[PDB]
């Protein structure tokens, strides 16, 4: 009781998702006219709506050193790159 | 005092130990096997994709065990090496004994009696790994079986064993056809589930590989899939998903 | 736990029944030193002899492994005499399979080996005693190399 | 410092037909007017008052003398004349209170009124409504009844009669000489124990009730679970005798672990206690304790005894009728359907216990509600078997 | 328009405390109470 | 009115005058917060379980 | 009347501003990481403009949860001073005192303080051991400790980016620490100054001892190489204390033997590396 | 419990624990070129006492298969030990191959005494392996627990992660000649902190005519001009 | 890339021509970053001496 009510679970967000929800973070923020946000979230492997609020703030704070309103793609993807530094480390590779 | 392994049961009576290794093959890995007439095959997620390496052992997954069969683990590696080493052995073993390819259920289950007695005797870890067979026989001709670490296999036609198997299966269950199914359709089915099941959409050729097994004249052959042919296969799944989009 | 207790990996991922070993050797209180020279090896050790109801004939820490390899041990005095009997029978084994006497090296090599094992499994414990062993080499000159409760050896000058 | 509390509420919870009827609808409107003549009757009372009376003989004497500026402190001690109470900051006062001064409701440990300037005692404040240090009478006399559960009528006459034995011709064991405290040791399976709380209101329909479940492995140096426990049973023969019921705390917190020392205490200071407070021979009082578990195994040989625990009573799992029955409860409310699909959602069932079939109930109501909203929802009478399978039963990988 | 009451769980005596937020200090009749993960173990 | 703030009297401590709020400011945040926006447009990618 | 002044009210440090006591580049710790840091400056570098705009959201609050190593102090006596900015001792250690119930007051003084000077940063120290513990169970004024904990936050909630002052906390130990502080909305970038990490620290004894100009000439024959290359910890304070282990006057220059002694004396024995290696 | 063992419910726990053990601190870098291998490590001897004539990082485990490796080179010499003893018996059963690369392959699944039987305390050591009996080149790591892995370029120290990063961002590549040992140097140079000299980086080289353990004369002329 | 010895000498003679043309705030920060650089460097006898 009180929990029979239900068990709702949370899915990891997809890529679809994961695009929708830089959309989202993103819509506030300035940036520059092209970008494949889709294909952006794509290449962050799983991951959750943290790690996407984690991206937007990385290419804000890569877009502030070089102080341009005008997030570049290359400063998105060093965004990216905030989704690496966990990777697996070393190659354990064992499954 | 002495530290002593766990191969005993619950106070309810379960073998927790084996249910969390069962489970854990679900984490790690990701396989599919799919039984079609004139050929099954099999799919396979290549997990790490480091642009380091070589790719020269020409197989991760899916191991070729014996002339009329070919497996695929979905486990820890250091076991699943010697597993397949032991199963090569065995086939090889009747083979040598009856001068005849051995039957794919016996092949099974001497592996699976092999894993029973690792979970049932002795302070041993039991074999932390699920595999995939693809075989034909003689006697029952395509056949398609999937074992688990409690030794427990069972005679699939359409089975999943890796991450999102329960996706993986509930798409199989949603998208296939018993009969009419045929080795190229079959394959459009298992690259579609295993595009459903890697959440990155346009899945390359070097993150999938799948062999399939098919009967020349009098010869069983089983050909990997290379990258050109599979990246083929991706295309004409791309133009079918573009139809179907479109056509809206 | 029972990481410090046995010979199994740390969480942290170090060893530590070898790290403890290892102080073993300074403790039992002494020292001893090998220098390698021009063409010659010596070595010393204090001989710390508590009253004179023992015998200074006897109670040395250094011994002939062979007719040209001399070693010195350090640490416990039980686990260096049991190293000393196997490093000798290790010398007179190979002077049995192979003709030519043992090289100094290779000695150094197999005993290490041996500790090695010592470490590895969890039944048996490692020996604590370090040894010092030194002997001319043709081609070489004088040589000296150190085996340790691990299985590192090596060791100069 | 808690004795009984106000039941003014619940007003007549007899509505007939609990569903929207002229019939109930008149009830209501005979209830509401009661309330209006109430509320009429006593403001007129209070308004044309009977006699008008100077300051009531409050402001004249009792007033003034309490004055305006009071503290609120405790009362401790009490003495033949003067009285012994701890006020605020630790400040400790013996005087004697004679204006507004109601002994009874005054008692030691009670916040009494300060006057200041000369600190002495001139009022007391009954309502206080800080008694909560441990609080188990709050949910005493539950209102369930014996008609809430139905199927059950061996168990009910079996616990009826073992907790009718006082109360109900207490005469008899006392010409008898035993008093026995017996209490009653229930069975059941896992998917009851609610039930075995549903068959306790039927006791519950007479005086109060204390729970205790799961409480603690009592850790605890004092122990005092079951002292604390006989404390309560104490208070509850201050109070109308009250049932004890321990549901499962009976079997984890008296297990029959073969263990004998180097063991939770417990099994030295619980068990112990239990059985010193189930006999007979150290405490009065017409307590009786209901001893509820899931599991009869890890009975305790102390509990096992009928020697001192007696009226073993085993739960077992629901008949056919009895399944129609709860179901019919479960249902009544909520109008299931117009065909009546009763014994289809039943009949090929087993192991199918009370907390299953609510659950199963207010689920065919939550998935008709979900879009199929159609009142009496025609889907109704095949969505009660769909979310009547709902799966959840129970899964553990294959082994088989 | 209930309220946002968050609670990690992970706070150390667990009796108390709660009772405040249950009743009394909701401060609206309607209240979400919204726990965080349940540090309490399975069988604690 | 209850569960507001008032002011008294030095020695007789007669009310002077039913003060604002200061038990809300003082610990409004101990553990509990109040309604915030966060509206469900922001929320994304969960709809199928919203 | 109303005092103005809020700082020395109850002590507990003033304005270390408008004064060069260990600039910035002269760290010995190069970065640790210092980059986050250089990310808690952005603030008050100005930026808050730049915040906005590009719809960035700066962050608020910065924990450092390292040990004694890195001097955790090096990075607030600096960055105060690379852009000229406030700095407050605060010291957590000395408010848990009588003074619990002024402990509110005093928290809303120094953050009225910080609030009067946008270039102004909070630096608190040694919270893990005494101010507000979550493990061990409240024993006596330990509830006056979570009420002026409790008062901390609501200062800080009601900063609320008001303007660009910064508050940063120094801590050994994060467990211990309360959620309220920790959770996301209140502080959010946890950094770690872990030991001296062995390349570093020759790093950290070469800065030192350029500091005293080369060790207020010191011989050529006491190079750190051997001192060094202990792997004995020896934190960057302890760099400090050895390097300033040259007080020996019996000779206006430095040897080998000072540094000797300066290792030699508050030492713990950790070798026996060769078996991993 | 007398083998590979401590898995619980999903983990490996003494098996990351290995792991964590041969993150070691020698570097030990590896480079696939297509003329063949270069294995590169680090030599960084505790004081001048000790010696770097005297004890090798890189060992011919035969003709044309060299090896390096990483932390625990006392349970290193073991496996390498083990390792020339089961290249031999290859080579001895199946006669006169000249089997190197064709072996290479081979002995690092025979790397299976290596950790599927881990002797109730696994090893701590990854290594690297490399071969060129086959017109092609290969190089290997086997890991305290896995299997033959296959890399093209990688490394095993303590600073492992950014020497991975460096490999791939000098572009490993696969045009580059047999001397990418200068790029192998570099990537150590990245995980050394020293004047690395001649007797301080130990590297070997397996060309298709066969392997070598260059000596200090040649490591020093490669160390020159850097 | 991640070259190290030509990033050090880049900043370093930045530095100098800033320090040429008087640029002395830029000039210190291209030293500080050269330093910064300058660490992964452990013996470069003749750069060190060129940074100092
Ligand atoms: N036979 C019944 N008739 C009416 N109500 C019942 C019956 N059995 C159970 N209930 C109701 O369902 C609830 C759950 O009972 P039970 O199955 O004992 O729960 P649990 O399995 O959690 O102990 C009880 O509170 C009771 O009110
Ligand atoms: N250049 C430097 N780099 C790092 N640390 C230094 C440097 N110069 C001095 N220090 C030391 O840093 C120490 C700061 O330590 P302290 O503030 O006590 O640590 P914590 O902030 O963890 O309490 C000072 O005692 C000082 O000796």
């Amino acid at each position: 009781p009180g929990r029979i009510d239900r068990k709702i679970e949370f899915p990891p967000p997809n890529e679809e998702a994961r695009l929708d929800i830089l959309k989202i973070h993103s819509r506030k923020m300035n940036l520059t006219r092209g970008i494949n946000l889709r294909k952006i979230a794509e290449l962050m492997p799983g991951a959750s709506g943290a790690e996407v609020k984690g991206v937007c703030t990385e290419a804000g704070m890569y877009a502030l050193r070089e102080r341009r309103v005008h997030v570049t793609q290359e400063d998105f993807e060093m965004a990216v790159a905030k989704v690496m530094q966990k990777d697996s480390e070393k190659n354990m590779s064992i499954k | 005092r002495y530290d002593s392994r766990t191969t005993i049961f619950s106070p309810e009576g379960r073998l927790y130990q084996v249910e969390y290794a069962m489970e854990a093959i679900g984490h790690a890995g990701t396989c599919l096997g799919i039984l079609a007439n004139d050929g099954v095959l099999l799919a396979a997620e290549r997990r790490n994709i480091h642009k380091l390496l070589d790719e020269v052992f020409f197989s991760e997954k899916i191991y070729k065990l014996n002339e009329d069969m070919a497996c695929s683990v979905a486990g820890i590696t250091s076991d699943a090496n010697v597993l397949t080493n032991e199963l090569r052995l065995i086939a090889q073993r009747y083979l040598l004994q009856y001068q005849e390819p051995i039957p794919c259920e016996q092949l099974v289950t001497a592996l699976c009696d092999i894993k029973q007695a690792y979970t049932q005797f002795g302070g041993k870890r039991p074999f932390g790994v699920s595999l995939l067979y693809i075989g034909w026989d003689k006697h029952y001709g395509f056949q398609l079986y999937q074992s688990d670490p409690s030794g427990n296999y069972g005679g699939w036609k359409a089975t999943c064993i890796g991450n999102n198997s329960a996706a993986a299966v509930s798409m199989l269950k949603q998208d296939y056809k018993e009969g009419e199914m045929t080795l190229k359709s079959a394959l459009a089915l298992a690259i579609k589930v295993l595009n459903k099941t890697m959440d990155v959409s346009k899945l390359s050729a070097e993150k999938v590989e799948i062999a399939t097994l098919t009967r020349e004249n009098g010869k069983t052959v089983i050909r990997v899939l290379k990258q050109k042919e599979v990246e083929q296969l991706i295309k004409k799944h791309e133009e079918e998903e573009a139809k179907a989009e479109r056509e809206k | 736990g029972f990481d410090r207790h046995i010979t199994i990996f740390s969480p942290e991922g170090r060893l530590y029944q070898v790290e403890y070993a290892f102080k073993a050797i300074n403790q039992g209180g002494l020292t001893s030193v090998a220098v390698r020279g021009k063409d010659c090896a010596v070595i010393v050790t204090q001989k710390k002899v508590p009253d004179k109801l023992l015998d200074s004939s006897t109670v040395t820490h250094l011994f002939k492994i062979t007719e040209n390899i001399g070693c010195v041990m350090t640490g416990m005095t039980a686990d260096s005499r049991s190293q000393v009997q196997r490093a000798r029978y290790e010398a007179a084994n190979w002077k049995y399979k192979y003709g030519y006497e043992i090289p100094v090296d290779m000695l150094c090599k197999r005993i290490a080996d041996i500790s090695q094992v010592y470490t590895q499994n969890a039944e048996m414990r490692p020996l604590g005693c370090c040894m010092i062993l030194i002997g001319i080499d043709e081609e070489q000159g004088p040589q000296v190399y150190k085996c340790d409760p691990a299985g590192y050896y090596c060791g100069f000058k | 410092k808690k004795t009984k509390g106000p039941d003014a509420a619940s007003k007549l919870p007899l509505v007939t037909p609990h569903t929207q009827c002229r019939l109930k609808l008149l009830k209501l409107e005979r209830i509401k007017d009661y309330l209006l003549m109430e509320e009429e009757f006593i403001r007129n009372q209070e308004q044309m008052k009977p006699l008008e009376e100077k300051q009531e003989e409050e402001r004249s004497k009792v007033d003034d003398l309490r004055g305006t500026p009071m503290s609120v402190g405790t009362l401790e001690e009490i003495i033949d004349d003067h009285a012994i109470v701890s006020t605020s900051v630790g400040s400790e006062h013996y005087v004697s209170i004679l204006s507004f001064v109601d002994k009874d409701l005054l008692e030691p440990g009670c916040s009494v009124l300060l006057n200041h300037k000369v600190h002495a005692v001139i009022g007391v404040l009954m309502d206080d409504t800080d008694p909560l240090v441990t609080v188990m009478k709050v949910e005493k006399a539950p209102q369930e009844t014996y008609a809430d559960i139905g199927g059950l009528d061996n168990q009910i006459q079996e616990i009826k009669e073992s907790v009718e034995l006082p109360l109900t011709h207490p005469e008899y064991y006392e010409e008898m000489g035993i008093k026995p405290p017996k209490g009653v040791i229930l069975y059941g399976p896992p998917g009851t124990g609610k039930t075995l709380l549903a068959k306790a209101v039927a006791n519950q329909t007479s005086a109060t009730f204390l729970r205790v479940v799961g409480s603690e492995l009592i850790q605890k140096y004092l122990g005092d679970g079951p002292k604390l426990v006989r404390e309560l049973f104490r208070v509850a023969e201050e109070h109308a005798p009250s049932i004890v019921f321990i549901d499962e705390i009976d079997a984890i917190g008296t297990k029959r672990y073969d263990s004998n020392s180097g063991g939770e205490r417990e099994i030295q200071r619980t068990m112990l206690e239990l059985l010193n407070q189930l006999d007979g021979f150290d405490s009065r009082g017409d307590v009786k304790v209901i001893m509820a578990t899931n599991r009869i195994e890890t009975l305790d040989p102390a509990l096992i005894r009928p020697g001192r625990i007696d009226r073993k009573i085993e739960f077992p799992l629901p008949d056919e009728k009895t399944k129609k029955r709860i179901f019919q409860i479960h249902t009544s409310r909520m109008t299931l359907a117009d065909d009546v699909t009763l014994d289809d959602l039943i009949m090929a069932k087993d192991d199918l216990s009370g907390a299953d079939i609510k659950a199963i109930c207010t689920e065919a109501g939550l998935m008709a509600l979900r879009e199929r909203r159609m009142k009496v929802t025609n889907e109704d009478f095949k969505k009660s078997k769909e979310n009547v399978l709902y799966k959840k039963q129970e899964g553990t990988p294959e082994g088989l | 328009d209930c309220t946002f009451i968050r609670v990690s769980g992970s706070e150390l005596e667990g009796a108390r405390m709660v009772r405040e937020l249950f009743v009394m200090a909701r401060e609206h009749a309607p209240s979400i109470i919204f726990m965080d993960e349940i540090d309490s173990i399975g069988s604690s | 009115t209850p569960n507001c703030r008032v002011a008294l009297r030095n020695d007789s401590y007669t009310l002077h005058k039913i003060l604002p709020n200061k038990v809300d400011p003082l610990v409004s945040l101990m553990m509990v917060e109040k309604v915030p926006d966060s509206t469900y447009e922001m929320i994304g990618g969960l709809d199928k379980q919203i | 009347d109303v005092l103005p002044p809020e700082a020395d009210s109850s002590i507990m440090m003033l304005t270390s501003d408008q004064k060069p006591d260990v600039m910035y580049a002269d760290i010995g710790g190069m970065d640790i990481q210092k980059q986050e840091v250089r990310e808690a400056v952005e603030l008050p570098l100005t930026h808050f403009e730049l915040y906005k705009q590009i719809g960035i959201d700066p962050p608020r609050g910065v924990l450092m949860y390292g040990p004694p190593g890195c001097g955790k102090t090096m990075l607030a006596k600096a960055v105060a001073h690379h852009t000229t900015a406030a700095f407050i001792r605060v010291v957590g250690s000395e408010f848990v005192q009588k003074y619990l119930g002024e402990g509110p007051r005093m928290v809303r003084d120094v953050f009225r303080l910080a609030k009067e000077n946008a270039p102004a940063i909070i630096f608190i120290d040694e919270i893990d051991a005494i101010a507000t513990k979550r493990f061990d169970a409240q024993t006596g004024a330990d509830r006056e400790v979570q009420r002026i904990l409790l008062e901390l936050l609501n200062q800080m909630d009601g900063f609320d980016q008001n303007v660009n002052v910064k508050v940063i906390m120094a801590t050994n130990r994060a467990d211990t620490l309360d959620p309220a502080l920790l959770r996301p909305g209140r502080l959010d970038r946890k950094i770690e100054f872990p030991l001296p990490d062995r390349r570093q620290k020759r790093l950290i004894f070469s800065t030192i001892t350029s500091k005293m100009n080369l060790s207020e000439e010191v011989d050529l024959e006491d190079y750190v190489a051997r001192p060094d290359k202990i792997s004995g910890a020896d934190i960057n304070s302890i760099c400090q204390e050895s390097g300033m282990l040259a007080v020996r006057e019996n000779r206006y220059i430095v040897l080998a033997k000072d540094f000797e002694k300066a290792y030699k004396t508050v030492i713990k024995k950790d070798e026996q590396e060769h078996e991993f290696y | 419990f007398s083998l590979t063992t401590f898995s619980p419910s999903g983990k490996l726990v003494q098996i990351e624990y290995a792991l964590a053990a041969v993150a070691g601190g020698a570097p030990s870098v590896g480079i696939k070129a297509a003329n063949g291998v270069v294995l590169a490590t680090e030599k960084k001897q505790k004081s001048i006492l000790y010696d770097e004539r005297s004890v090798h990082k890189v060992e011919p485990i035969t003709k044309h298969i060299g090896l390096v490796y990483s932390g625990m080179g006392p349970d290193y010499r073991v496996l390498v030990h083990r390792a020339r003893k089961l290249a031999q018996q290859y080579y001895l059963v199946y006669q006169e191959p000249i089997p190197t690369a064709q072996l290479v392959q081979r002995v690092a699944s025979v790397m299976q005494e290596y950790t599927q039987s881990g002797g109730v305390r696994p090893f701590g050591v990854s290594l690297l392996i490399c071969g060129w009996n086959e017109g092609r080149p290969y190089l290997f790591q086997s890991d305290p627990s896995g299997a033959y892995f296959a890399w093209k370029a990688t490394a095993m120290g303590k600073n492992y992660v950014n020497g991975k990063t460096f490999l791939e961002k000098r572009y490993n590549e696969d045009l580059e000649l047999e001397d990418a040992i200068h790029t192998a140097i570099l990537t150590l140079k990245e995980s050394f902190e020293g004047q690395m000299t001649e007797d301080n980086i130990e590297v070997g080289i397996c060309n298709e005519a066969g392997f070598r353990r260059l000596t200090p004369t040649e490591v020093k002329d490669y160390l020159a001009a850097i | 890339m991640d070259d190290k010895a030509l990033l050090v000498e880049v900043q370093l003679l930045e530095s100098k021509t800033y320090h040429a043309l008087s640029n002395l705030p830029k000039a210190r920060a291209a030293l500080t970053s050269a330093r910064t650089t300058a660490n992964a460097i452990y013996c470069p006898p003749k750069l060190q001496a060129t940074l100092d």
